[PDB]
This record gives structure tokens, C-alpha cells and sequence, in this order.
């Protein structure tokens, strides 16, 4: 990127924020600045033009501003609405093209605490006419976004073939997903009695078991 | 390279792409879809002088928002559009007149007046009722085809020379 | 307004060539306007690539000048996009915009496409096996595994053909040590209706032309 953004930026419901973009002579010096919102999924949308102006429909809480070679966003009774990328555009003289800032994740505060739900899936009859054991674990519906997955064969643990997501993407304060595989042969299956997905989430654990023949 | 900015505004079904398209590219197209609003560019000559045409080509539906009044006072002078076998299209001009001035703060405003379609015999307006309009509103009037090309430049360059008396 | 549709092919194999078309509706290509390919990176910022104007003229980044080519179609409202020489740094979502406009600026990128994604890579496109998740208290859960797969991103999950939407939820795929991708859907439903209704999920594969449908059943 040629221009400068701080990385991050976060306040609590219905404080004000600012976000900055830093250039040069050659860019923001010279020329005029706009700011595009992205959120997780979507194209980018237009949000302030021409330094200070709003195109129809975004409220009265956005405005910006332009000084030297600095720019800058601010936002004011922050909501949920808000949560999402902010980048900053100009063009540059000495390239003669488009140059665009890092991007800026917004974070509201203060979101409540909510724990997981959990289901668990043991092999369909095809997979095991097919010489294979998949077992599937879906973990759903939890706010702060960090999860751990063991799995345990009866009452030891089991930590070889164990694969497992990153972390969703986030806005709009919506709720994170995750999901984990464990691969088996078709013999591993029927010579043990039980398979547990045991997820743990701040201390607060949640355990789901299946069998052969359950 | 002075630049002017020319709006046409008039009914539904006049002719208002009609006459651009002529205008631009040369050619004529017998039907095309009323919804689409769009903005063109063209270099010409007028009088020895080199200049750039922008035309704007209205579209849609009513609509009264803050930021169309915007789109549409950048325009320095409009050409109202009826179609001589449209009786009620040459009503219509009343309502085009007086929108114009709210969003352009003036009673002076260069306008051209243009009856289109005189390539068809069934004329349900006469040429004087025409004059006479125009001649109360202190404008020009232009009669057009857009099927065979006869009277297209004149009326587009009738309206630029206003907009120079004006300054 | 202008509608902006862009396709292409999902995989590529370096040294090769890739390709792109938009398609523009609900506008002339022949107006007064800029129009754009832009591309972001997975979980990076954006990049812009270059412009074209309906007359021949191009502008390309400086950094990309040497591999890249724009292009125009007057007689089917379409510009396109070729770049040379790819490798594994070129994987992105691309997409196709309009701006610049002569009437009223409102800046570089008015409109845009929904965008699509290209992976770049010399491994080989295999495609997904199919199996039914089947169901097991006022509600029951129900789904598909797709497994085994290669080239992530144009992959397609629907119930009923469309006729069935509500309950629906479709979880991120995970990466497996060996390559290779799977992905998991699944729907809620009113424990009642198990006798009285059919579930078939129709999973759409372009890459390999994988097309299949499942029909879950309780055990
Ligand atoms: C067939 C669709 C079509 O051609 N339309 C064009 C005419 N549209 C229309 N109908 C009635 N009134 C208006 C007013 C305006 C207008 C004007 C003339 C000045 C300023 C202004 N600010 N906002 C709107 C206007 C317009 C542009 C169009 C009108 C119907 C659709
Ligand atoms: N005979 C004739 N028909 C015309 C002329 N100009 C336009 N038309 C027709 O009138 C119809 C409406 O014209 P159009 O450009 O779509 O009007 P718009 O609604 O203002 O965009 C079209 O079917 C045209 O074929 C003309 O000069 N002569
Ligand atoms: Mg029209």
C-alpha cells in the first residue's frame, strides 16, 4: 500500500471514533480523498467523497476531513451498523494511478458473552461400504471468536487426523462459526465404544459422544 | 476547449433518445428501453470554435430528492421535447418550465423549444399554437426528425449559442 | 441502473494466461466513464489494476504494466482482461467497476460487480465426492458432506432445488493436510414433517463440471 492506516480501532456504544490515513505530496497533498466501507462477504460501497460529502442515503453521524497530506474518518454514535473495513483512495502524480490505504477493522465493545451449540455426526453407511470413517463435529452460534477442539476415544485422547477451521470473519456483531473432521479407518470405528467432540470456551466446556449401534 | 453541459428533458415516448443518439453516433434506433438514463461526450465545431458537448439523457420515473436537484442544476440550458402527434405531450411543457426555475434560482434561463417527429402526417398540433407558446416564453423554436436527420444539429446548436449570449 | 456481471474460469495452471469477461447491463458501454478491474488478495486490501475508456484509452499500475491487457467490445457491451505469466501471488477475487463520471464526479469506483475468485496453483482438479448426514425435541438436523475436493471457490450448496430456505446454514470449508478441501451443510426442520416431505441437496462443482444430487433419508 502507499498511503498509511492504523490497523485497528474500536469504542463502546455510542461513543465517537476516528480513523486516519497519512499520504504524501504527490497524493493526498495534490488531490482529493475518498473512503469506501466493505463489509465481510460484499463489495465495497461508497461512504465520503470529495473530502467532505455524503452521497444519498449514509447518515448524518459520518464526516471527514482533509489537512496537508492527512485525512481523516470519524464516527459518532457508534453502533453494530458500523462494524466493518474502511479504506481510504487517491490519486497519485508521480504513478498516474489509484492508490489505496491498508484497510481499518472497526470493533464495538461490549458485546454480551454467548456460549456454543454442538452436534455431532457419526459415519453414513455409504462411507463405510466405501472403505472410509469421517466424523463431523459442527460447533455454531458462540460470540467471542475463539475455540478449542479436542477429541477423545473413549476416555484417552486422540489427537492424530484431527482437523480444524480458523476463525469465521466477523460484522454486524453476528455470532462465529467453526467446524472440525476426524478420519478413521472402518476398523477404528467398530473396536471402540465411544468418540467424544469436547469444545472449550473460556473454561466453559461442551461434550457430545456417539457410539456404533447408537 | 470550453466545455457546455445540455439537458433534454420532455414525456415519455417524444423521443428523447432518439435525438441524442442521432446526434452522437448517426444512427437511428427504432425502440429503446425507457429506463435507461445515460451521459455522453462528443467534440464539434460551431462557428470556428472547438468545444466539447456533454448531453444528458433523462429517464426513469418522478422522483424529488435532494441529490437529483444537484444532478440536474449542473446543467446550463435544456431543450423541452414534444412530439406533434402527441396532444398531450405539448401540455406537459408547463410543468418541464417550472421545475427548471426552482432549482435554478432565476427566471432568466437559456431553453430551447423542439417538436419532434415531422416525418408523420397525422399532426394533432399545429405549427402556430407552437409559435405562440414559444413566443411568450421569449425562446426559440425548432421543428426535428430523428428518423431522417433534419434538424438535429440545428436544434443542439441553437442551444449552445444561448448559453454564450447569456455570459 | 447499471448492472455489472464478471465470469471466468475458477483454476489456473502457471505459466498460463488467465481470462475474464464483464458483462454490462442496464447502460451503453459507449457512455462517458471509466471502467475498472480491481482485485483483493484473501484478507488483504485492494489493489486497482487499470482503466479503459470506450475509445481505446488505457491506464495501467506501474507495478503490473508489462503483463496486463484491457480491452473493449463495442457489439456486445463487454471489456475484458488478460494477464500473462501468472503465479501463485496472483490468487484473488477480481472485480469489474464504473466511475469517473464527466457530469458529476463521484470518484473512481461508482459501481461494482459482485466479484469472483481465481486460485492459481499446479495441482490437479479433482472433484468432490457426496454423502448424506442423515437425521437422528421439536426439531431435527439434517445434511451433506462434500469431500475431498480441489480449486475451493466456485462451489454451490442448495436444498430443493430453491424451494426450501428457511433453517438453512452453510459452514466454511477446511483445508486438509493432505490438500484437499470438504465442506459441510446442514438445515433444521419440524421433527413432524421426517414423514411427510423429501430433502435433496444439489451440490455444483464448475471446475471439475461435478454435478449431483443426494436425496437424505432418516436411517
Ligand atoms: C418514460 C420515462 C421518462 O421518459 N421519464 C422522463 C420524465 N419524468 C418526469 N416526469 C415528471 N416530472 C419530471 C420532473 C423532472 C425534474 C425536472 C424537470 C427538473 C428538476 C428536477 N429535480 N428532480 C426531478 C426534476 C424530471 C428529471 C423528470 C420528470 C418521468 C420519466
Ligand atoms: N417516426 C418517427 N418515430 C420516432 C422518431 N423519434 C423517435 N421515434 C420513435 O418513438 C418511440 C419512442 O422514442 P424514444 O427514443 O424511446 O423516446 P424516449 O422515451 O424519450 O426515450 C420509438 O419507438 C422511436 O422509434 C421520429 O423522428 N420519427
Ligand atoms: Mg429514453
Amino acid at each position: 500500500s502507499v498511503l498509511t492506516q492504523p490497523p485497528s480501532a474500536s469504542g463502546t456504544p455510542g461513543q465517537r471514533v476516528t480513523i486516519s490515513c497519512s499520504g504524501s505530496s504527490s497524493n493526498i497533498g495534490s488531490n482529493y480523498v475518498y473512503w469506501y466501507q466493505q463489509l465481510c462477504g460484499t463489495a465495497p460501497k461508497l461512504l465520503i467523497y470529495r473530502n467532505n460529502q455524503r452521497p444519498s442515503g449514509v447518515p448524518d453521524r459520518f464526516s471527514g476531513s482533509k489537512s496537508g497530506t492527512s485525512a481523516s474518518l470519524a464516527i459518532s454514535g457508534l453502533r453494530c451498523e458500523d462494524e466493518a473495513d474502511y479504506y481510504c483512495a487517491a490519486w497519485d502524480e508521480r504513478l498516474s494511478g489509484w492508490v489505496f490505504g491498508g484497510g481499518t477493522k472497526l470493533t464495538v465493545l461490549g458485546q454480551p458473552k454467548a456460549a456454543p451449540s454442538v452436534t455431532l455426526f457419526p459415519p453414513s453407511s455409504e462411507e463405510l461400504q466405501a472403505n472410509k470413517a469421517t466424523l463431523v463435529c459442527l460447533i455454531s452460534d458462540f460470540y467471542p471468536g475463539a475455540v478449542t477442539v479436542a477429541w477423545k476415544a473413549d476416555s484417552s485422547p486422540v489427537k492424530a487426523g484431527v482437523e480444524t477451521t480458523t476463525p469465521s470473519c466477523q460484522s454486524n456483531c453476528n455470532k462465529y462459526a467453526a467446524s472440525s473432521y476426524l478420519s478413521l479407518t472402518p476398523e477404528q470405528w467398530k473396536s471402540h465404544r465411544s468418540y467424544s467432540c469436547q469444545v472449550t470456551h473460556e473454561g466453559s466446556t461442551v461434550e457430545k459422544t456417539v457410539a456404533p449401534t447408537e | 476547449m470550453t466545455e457546455y453541459k445540455l439537458v433534454v428533458v420532455g414525456a415519455c415516448g417524444v423521443g428523447k433518445s432518439a435525438l441524442t443518439i442521432q446526434l452522437i453516433q448517426n444512427h437511428f434506433v427504432d425502440e429503446y428501453d425507457p429506463t435507461i438514463e445515460d451521459s455522453y461526450r462528443k467534440q464539434v465545431v460551431i462557428d470556428g470554435e472547438t468545444s466539447l458537448l456533454d448531453i444528458l439523457d433523462t429517464a426513469g420515473q418522478e422522483e424529488y430528492s435532494a441529490m437529483r436537484d444537484q444532478y440536474m442544476r449542473t446543467g446550463e440550458g435544456f431543450l423541452l421535447v414534444f412530439a406533434i402527434n402527441n396532444t398531450k405531450s405539448f401540455e406537459d411543457i408547463h410543468h418541464y418550465r417550472e421545475q427548471i426555475k426552482r432549482v435554478k434560482d432565476s427566471e432568466d434561463v437559456p431553453m430551447v423549444l423542439v417538436g419532434n417527429k415531422s416525418d408523420l402526417p397525422s399532426r394533432t398540433v399545429d405549427t402556430k399554437q407552437a409559435q405562440d407558446l414559444a413566443r411568450s416564453y421569449g425562446i426559440p423554436f425548432i421543428e426535428t426528425s430523428a428518423k431522417t436527420r433534419q434538424g438535429v444539429d440545428d436544434a443542439f446548436y441553437t442551444l449552445v449559442r444561448e448559453i454564450r449570449k447569456h455570459k | 441502473e447499471v448492472q455489472l456481471q464478471e465470469s471466468g474460469p475458477g483454476c489456473v495452471k502457471p505459466p498460463g494466461t488467465l481470462s475474464l469477461t464483464c458483462a454490462v447491463s442496464g447502460g451503453s458501454i459507449s457512455s462517458s466513464n471509466w471502467w475498472s478491474w480491481v482485485r483483493q488478495p484473501p484478507g488483504k486490501g485492494l489493489e486497482w489494476i487499470g482503466e479503459i475508456y470506450h475509445s481505446g484509452s488505457t491506464n495501467y499500475n506501474p507495478s503490473l504494466k508489462s503483463r496486463v491487457t484491457i480491452s473493449v467490445d463495442k457489439s456486445k457491451n463487454q471489456f475484458s482482461l488478460k494477464l500473462s505469466s501468472v503465479t501463485a501471488a496472483d490468487t484473488a477475487v477480481y472485480y469489474c467497476a464504473r466511475g469517473s463520471s464527466s457530469w458529476y464526479d463521484l470518484g473512481p469506483f461508482d459501481y461494482w460487480g459482485q466479484g469472483t475468485c481465481v486460485t492459481v496453483s499446479s495441482a490437479s482438479t479433482k472433484g468432490p465426492s457426496v454423502f448424506p448426514l442423515a437425521p437422528s425435541g421439536g426439531t431435527a438436523a439434517l445434511g451433506c458432506l462434500v469431500k475431498d475436493y480441489f480449486c475451493e471457490c466456485p462451489v454451490t450448496v442448495s436444498w430443493n432445488s430453491g424451494a426450501l430456505t428457511s433453517g438453512v446454514h452453510t459452514f466454511p470449508a477446511v483445508l486438509q493436510s493432505s490438500g484437499l478441501y470438504s465442506l459441510s451443510s446442514v438445515v433444521t426442520v419440524p421433527s413432524s414433517s421426517l414423514g411427510t416431505q423429501t430433502y435433496i441437496c444439489n451440490v455444483n462443482h464448475k471446475p471439475s463440471n461435478t454435478k449431483v444430487d443426494k436425496k437424505v433419508e432418516p436411517k
